[PDB]
């Protein structure tokens, strides 16, 4: 019956949810849980270029509030 | 008697031409034609289990020959 | 080092102009400027050319560098001839691999040389603008604004590929 | 660094597919013109001469930001319709065909 | 007329996709003129500030130029917000 | 040693029967009922037998029907391109050897004058279910092999 | 942490890629009236191991230039793996600003490597049938660029997460069904898939195999995938991404499964035809859309933004 045809459609489908599903949680392990930081434009490249400098230990998203004040 | 298989002339009414317009661009035929195939897909298929299913003979067949005896 | 990079990328690109330009067969001619341009549009994306860079890989590779091949394979070399069999074209690869080389030493070596004219070997990267933070591409405003500043560039531009067209078509219909 | 690592990665994973699919253990102990049609290669010059002005259409969602909308639009539109036009030249004068 | 509308018949019969090409190719250089909207496209391009607003010194003789941001002089995008 | 030799064996082999892919010769009737066995009732495709496969890409050649003369070089030419492994099944009377036609003087009597056959299925013309008996012994055939076996007590 | 990601990418890329040929068999199969692969595993999950297995043992069976009988696999494979590094599900492995540019350009190259192909197959008849086939593929390159500018000047740029965001509220296709439809028949020409598979049509009137096999496959997933953003946009929530790759993989495989339907349903193109399918049909409606796309915005002043 049709319904055999999704154990294939299934491992199909598992196969195409890994590529997605590891950027995103690499990305949150490599970004101390947050999203990694999108800079197209030099603005957001210097502003991310002066967290690095800010934080404390060189890494741009290791954050500083008003603990640092 | 006899029958003409591909003889007929399309209405040149504007809401004829429109409908063959309609078909030409959002490929209703085709459309139509996909529907088919689905249609298949949810039907049970043909195939039996060979050697475990056999298909059906009848005692007419001719087979393998062999010698008989009384 | 990666500081270098422009460089090393401009030293490939030379040695892949060495290698179409002593002739072998079209079809490892046309190979050479298809690595030459790939590693031309490098060069192009480290200064900041990202669509310039992109365009050489869309347009002279895609699309001029395909219509080069497709013509050679159809007009010129069915098999090519193997590389640098012929004598001129490996002692003209030879003579401009060594040329290049002996460049590449002796800048690396005194951080500049003259070949015929004076240039610097520290390294482009010291040439570079030292203040960006703006919120847009500089590269991507510039070739936007053909639709604004260069009414007369499209112009001449559009017109010039028409007449394209129909001249391609008179030469060819014989 | 990221982008010429993926790209290495990806080029040098298919050198490698390709070398295994050429060597494994086998268990055995014993430029003329090439019959040149002009049809063919007036397709591949049309789509060079599109693809050019494809490259000059390719800026217009930056060229839309601009406060000279009047002329970006008006320069866009002429493009294209040259585009058309080249595409109608060619058309009629049997270019598009693959008879004869 | 009549005869213009023959013509269109004929080729809606036999070419409709060119037939549509063209009469799509014809609103998209005719529309704009037509629309009331189009004027706004050049208001919002022009409200968005991509470089910084340089002040202008003070000479004692600009009423219309705000001293502050929070101030009511110089335009305003109220008419964007509703939009 | 013996058993990574067993194993890598049983391995190759169940690859090998499990995805074979047939370049038939339908040359006569019998390639009618290779068509049958292609079609819903026996679905070949089910066992991993391609429906048709380009003869480069070919590791058993079915030969469906009478060889003649005239085509018997073009015949062996198919078979020596023939990737290896290949394997060659001859089909029906014809194939197997002439067939009604044995004594014509335009036909090779049996195919395997021409090419080695490994599986010969009887009948004029076997019936679907035949051949596939038949398709099925060849994989049988190949899970009895052991070339690395003996490749190793070379 | 970077080149786990990379290989978080390509091993399930050709994982996919052989499960795909045995969904395409059964998909195939049960509109057929049949089965197709159920013995090799159950439900013939093993087929595809076995197929490549079988592959890669068998002969490998002279070429007419060494360098390019082996560069052109290189190329459609490397290519086909490259394709897939900008794309968002949601998060790109590389997140480049003018990734659907990039996109148009690696996908340019890969008529290379039909070129190349064809030169080393030392055979004048395979390389008219390679010059064939270069020829269709550019040809559905223009419309296929052309479209997807149209597409753009809703989006407002070349960034390829930016079309997650103009799709928040509603999916592309409903603004743009036309563009829609040429589009992905421009991808099954452009992948010389049924009915334009003229190349497999038209040539019969191991390992190597199997590499350009695996390249081919991969171009039609990432197709469909690529259309999946570019029509069907998915909608990202920053604290559950796995909720967008779970709808956006539903989607690009419904997509690769309408390949396979559409194979099963048409017959073939012939090649002249197929050509005025494009440059008669598709081309002139694709760039009155362009000139239509170009003033909509303007005359509605729905402007996207350039960031
Ligand atoms: C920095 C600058 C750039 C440096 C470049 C570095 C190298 C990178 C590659 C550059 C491209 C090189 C292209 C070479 C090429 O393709 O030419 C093929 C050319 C013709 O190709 P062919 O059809 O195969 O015929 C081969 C012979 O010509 C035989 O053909 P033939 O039928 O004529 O046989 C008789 C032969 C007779 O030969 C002679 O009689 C010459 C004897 C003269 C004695 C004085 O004819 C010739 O030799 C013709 C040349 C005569 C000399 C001309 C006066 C100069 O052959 C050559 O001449 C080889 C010369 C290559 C040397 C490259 C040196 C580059 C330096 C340029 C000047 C820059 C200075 C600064
Ligand atoms: C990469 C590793 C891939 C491992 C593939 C393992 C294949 C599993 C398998 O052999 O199928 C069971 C098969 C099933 O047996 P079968 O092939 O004879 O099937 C019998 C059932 N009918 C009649 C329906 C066909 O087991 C074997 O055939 C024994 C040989 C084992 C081959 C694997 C060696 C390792
Ligand atoms: C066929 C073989 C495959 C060829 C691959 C071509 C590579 C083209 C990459 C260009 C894509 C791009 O523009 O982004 C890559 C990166 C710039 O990133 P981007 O987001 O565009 O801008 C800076 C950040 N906002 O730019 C870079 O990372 C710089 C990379 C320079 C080295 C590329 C050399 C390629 C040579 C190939 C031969
Ligand atoms: C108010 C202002 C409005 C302004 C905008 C107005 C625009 C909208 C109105 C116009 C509608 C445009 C429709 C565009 C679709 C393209 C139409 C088209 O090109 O079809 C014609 C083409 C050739 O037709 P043919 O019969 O062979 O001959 C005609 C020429 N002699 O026929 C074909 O292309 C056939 C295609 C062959 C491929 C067959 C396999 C595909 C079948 C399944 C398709 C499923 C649909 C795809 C959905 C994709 C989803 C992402
Ligand atoms: C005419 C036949 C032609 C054949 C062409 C092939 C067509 C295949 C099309 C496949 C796509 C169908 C949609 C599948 C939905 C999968 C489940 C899903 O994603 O549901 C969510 C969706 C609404 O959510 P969402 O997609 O995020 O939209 C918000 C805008 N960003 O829910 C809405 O449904
Ligand atoms: C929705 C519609 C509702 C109905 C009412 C609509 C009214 C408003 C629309 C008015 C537009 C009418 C324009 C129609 C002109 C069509 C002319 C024509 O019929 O040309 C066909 C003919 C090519 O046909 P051919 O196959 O070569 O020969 C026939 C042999 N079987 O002759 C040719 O050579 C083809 C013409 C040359 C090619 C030009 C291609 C157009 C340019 C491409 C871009 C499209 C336009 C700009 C964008
Ligand atoms: C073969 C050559 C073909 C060349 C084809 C050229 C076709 C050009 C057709 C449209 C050109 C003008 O198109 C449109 O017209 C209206 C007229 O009110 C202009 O005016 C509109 O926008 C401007 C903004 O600049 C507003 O100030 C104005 O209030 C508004 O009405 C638009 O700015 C312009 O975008
Ligand atoms: C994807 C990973 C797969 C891992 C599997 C590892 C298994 C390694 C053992 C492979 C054994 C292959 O077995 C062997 O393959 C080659 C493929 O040409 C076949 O062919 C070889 O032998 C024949 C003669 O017998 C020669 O004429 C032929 O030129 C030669 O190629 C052999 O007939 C087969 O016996
Ligand atoms: N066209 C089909 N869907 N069937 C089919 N015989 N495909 C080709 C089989 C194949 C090729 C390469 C690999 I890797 C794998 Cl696993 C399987
Ligand atoms: S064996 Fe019988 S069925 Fe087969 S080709 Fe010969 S005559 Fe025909």
């Amino acid at each position: 019956m049709w319904f055999e045809v999704l154990p294939g459609i299934a491992v199909m489908g598992v196969c195409l949810f890994i590529p997605g599903m590891a950027t995103a949680r690499i990305h949150r392990f490599s970004n101390g849980g947050k999203e990694k930081r999108v800079a197209h434009y030099p603005y957001q490249w210097y502003l991310m270029e002066r967290d690095r400098r800010v934080s404390g230990v060189n890494r741009s998203y290791v954050s500083k509030g008003l603990e640092n004040i | 008697t006899y029958k003409y298989v591909n003889l007929r002339e399309p209405s040149m009414d504007m809401k004829s031409v429109t409908d063959r317009a309609a078909q030409t661009l959002l490929w209703t035929e085709l459309i139509r034609g996909l529907g088919m195939t689905l249609s298949y897909l949810f039907r049970e298929p043909a195939t039996i289990n060979y050697p475990f299913e056999k298909g059906p003979l009848s005692p007419r067949f001719r087979g393998e020959h062999a010698l008989r005896r009384y | 080092m990666m500081l270098y990079i422009v460089f090393i990328l401009s030293v490939i690109f030379v040695m892949g102009f060495v290698g179409f330009s002593s002739k072998p067969s079209p079809i490892y001619g046309g190979l050479g400027l298809i690595v030459s341009g790939g590693v031309g549009c490098g060069i192009v994306l480290n200064f900041g050319g990202s669509f310039l860079g992109l365009m050489v890989f869309l347009i002279y590779l895609g699309g001029m560098m395909v219509v080069f091949g497709y013509t050679t394979a159809m007009a010129t070399e069915q098999y090519p001839e193997i590389w640098l069999s012929n004598k001129a074209v490996l002692g003209a690869f030879v003579t401009g691999l060594l040329m290049e080389f002996f460049m590449v030493y002796y800048v690396l070596k005194d951080k500049e040389v003259e070949v015929v004219f004076e240039f610097n070997g520290l390294g482009d990267w010291v040439i570079y603008d030292t203040g960006d933070s703006g919120f847009f591409s500089e590269e991507a405003m510039g070739i936007a604004a053909l639709y604004s500043y260069g009414t007369w560039l499209v112009i001449v531009t559009g017109w010039s590929l028409l007449i394209g067209v129909v001249v391609i078509m008179e030469i060819t219909r014989g | 660094m990221n982008l010429m690592l993926a790209l290495l990665t990806n080029f040098t994973l298919a050198t490698l597919l390709v070398i295994i699919a050429f060597w494994l253990p086998q268990l055995n102990v014993y430029s003329a013109r090439l019959p040149f049609s002009m049809k063919f290669f007036l397709v591949a010059i049309t789509f060079l001469l599109f693809d050019l002005e494809i490259a000059l259409l390719l800026p217009l969602p930056w060229a839309s930001q601009t406060a000279n909308l009047n002329t970006m639009l008006t320069m866009a539109l002429f493009l294209i319709i040259l585009l058309a036009v080249s595409l109608a030249y060619e058309w009629t004068q049997k270019g598009l065909e693959w008879t004869e | 007329a009549e005869r213009v509308a023959a013509f269109l018949k004929n080729v809606w019969a036999k070419e409709p996709v060119l037939v549509a090409s063209f009469a799509i190719a014809g609103l998209a250089v005719i529309l704009p003129t037509l629309s009331p909207y189009t004027k706004y496209s050049l208001m919002i391009n022009r409200a968005t500030p991509y470089n910084y607003p340089v002040p202008l010194r003070d000479d004692g003789n600009m009423p219309d130029v705000p001293s502050h941001p929070q101030d009511p002089q110089g335009p305003s995008l109220e008419w964007l917000k509703r939009l | 040693g013996e058993y990574v030799v067993a194993k890598l064996d049983d391995l190759i082999n169940w690859a090998r029967r499990s995805s074979l892919w047939p370049m038939t010769f339908g040359l006569a009737c019998c390639a009618v009922e290779m068509m049958h066995m292609a079609a819903p009732r026996y679905d070949m495709d089910r066992f991993g037998v391609v429906f048709r496969a380009s003869p480069r890409q070919s590791d058993v050649m079915i030969v469906a029907g009478t060889l003649t003369n005239k085509m018997a070089p073009a015949l062996r030419k198919v078979y020596d391109q023939m990737p290896e492994p290949r394997y060659v099944v001859s089909m029906g009377s014809c194939a197997n050897g002439g067939g009604y036609y044995h004594y014509s003087y335009s036909v090779v009597r049996g195919c395997d004058r021409i090419v080695p056959v490994d599986i010969y299925v009887p009948g004029c013309p076997p019936t679907a279910e035949a051949l596939l008996y038949g398709i099925l012994q060849l994989q049988k055939k190949i899970k009895r092999e052991k070339r690395l076996r003996i490749w190793y007590r070379r | 942490m970077f080149m786990i990601n990379i290989l978080m990418l390509i091993i399930p890329i050709l994982l996919a890629v052989a499960f795909l040929t045995l969904v395409e068999r059964k998909v195939l199969g049960y509109m057929q009236l049949r089965k197709g692969p159920n013995v090799v595993g159950p439900y013939g999950l093993l087929q595809p191991i076995a197929d490549a297995i079988k592959l890669f043992i068998k002969e490998p069976l002279a070429t007419s230039s060494a360098s390019m009988f082996i560069l052109a696999p290189i190329m459609a494979l490397g290519l086909a793996l490259t394709m897939w590094i900008p794309l968002p599900m949601p998060y790109p492995l590389i997140n480049m600003n003018l990734g659907v540019l990039f996109m148009l350009a690696m996908s340019s190259l890969a008529v290379y490597s039909i070129l190349w192909s064809g030169w080393a197959s030392n055979s004048k008849y395979a390389l008219i049938g390679a010059l064939r086939a270069v020829a269709q593929t550019i040809s559905y390159e223009v419309t296929l660029a052309i479209i997807l500018l149209s597409v753009l000047l809703m989006s407002g740029s070349f960034t390829l997460s930016t079309l997650i965001t103009t799709q928040e509220q509603m999916w592309l296709i409903l603004p743009a069904w036309p563009l829609a439809m040429m589009w992905f028949i421009s991808t099954l020409a452009e992948t010389n898939r049924a009915p334009f598979d003229l190349t497999e049509g038209e040539s019969e009137l191991a390992g190597p195999f199997a590499l350009f096999f695996m390249a081919e496959y991969a171009n039609i997933i990432m197709m469909n995938i690529f259309t999946a953003i570019l029509f069907l946009g998915t909608s990202h929530n920053p604290h559950m991404p796995e909720l967008y790759t779970i709808n956006f993989t539903i989607k690009s495989l419904l997509l690769t499964m309408s390949f396979l339907w559409i194979r099963a349903s048409y017959p073939r193109f012939r090649y002249d035809q197929l050509m005025h399918l494009l440059w008669k049909n598709f081309l002139p409606l694709t760039l009155a859309l362009c000139m239509w796309h170009v003033s909509l915005p303007i005359l509605t002043s729905g402007i996207p933004p350039q960031t």
